[PDB]
């Protein structure tokens, strides 16, 4: 039986962490909702 | 219980002590997360109950108490932030430029940073604070590393 909690506000911050890069990759989606990579 | 604007964790007393199995976006008194975070269940908030309202497995999308609410789109350019909420740790930013998922049907915005299953379904947001959708479906690649595509629904 799950419950929720609230975490924060939804807001920009100003100089947050910046990191992670920005892939282009070829995907398929199923019926189930999982994405799979193509290539 | 609780209808205040905001991000929220999902919890669970069904596994060992207390466990995080998401998190989702309360918008306009509508609880918005990834179906597979509560696979359509009731949640409670305080002694509140919310009931499911809308939801698509394929999407990997349900809302409660309302219709889906979040309509704002990627402008396919800028920089964007994750609001992360991570099992057992603070709410954080993260600031990042998607990639992109390439698919039969059209090109999605996509976030490559690596959190754990429990941070499904925690708010990507554009610069004027909208929620462009929610992190947590996507595909692992190479050495384990996680790129969500950017999963944002329909509002009628
Ligand atoms: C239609 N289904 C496919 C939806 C679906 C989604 C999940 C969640 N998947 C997930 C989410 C996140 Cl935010 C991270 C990770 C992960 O593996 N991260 C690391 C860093 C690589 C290791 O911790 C996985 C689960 C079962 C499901 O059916």
């Amino acid at each position: 039986d799950m419950y929720i909690e609230r975490a924060g506000d939804i807001t920009w911050e100003k100089d947050a962490e910046v990191t992670g890069n920005s892939p282009r990759l070829d995907v398929a989606l199923d019926e189930s909702g999982d994405f799979s990579l193509v290539e | 219980g609780e209808t205040t604007d905001g991000v929220y964790r999902v919890m669970t007393r069904r596994l060992l002590g207390s466990t995080q199995v998401g998190v989702g976006v309360m918008q306009e008194g509508v609880f918005h997360t990834m179906w597979h975070v509560t696979k359509g269940a009731a949640l409670r908030s305080g002694e509140g109950r919310l009931d499911p309202y809308w939801g698509d497995v394929k999407q990997d999308l349900v809302s409660y108490c309302g219709p889906w609410k979040l309509d704002a789109a990627w402008d396919g350019l800028s920089e964007v932030q994750l609001l992360a909420v991570p099992p057992g740790e603070r709410a954080k930013n993260i600031q990042t430029l998607p990639g992109i998922f390439k698919t039969k049907d059209g090109d999605i915005g996509a976030v490559a940073l690596d959190y754990p299953a429990g941070t499904s379904g925690s708010p990507i947001l554009d610069k004027c604070g909208r929620v462009i959708g929610l992190y947590g479906n996507g595909v692992v690649i190479k050495n384990g590393s996680y790129v969500s595509a950017i999963t944002q629904g329909k509002r009628e």
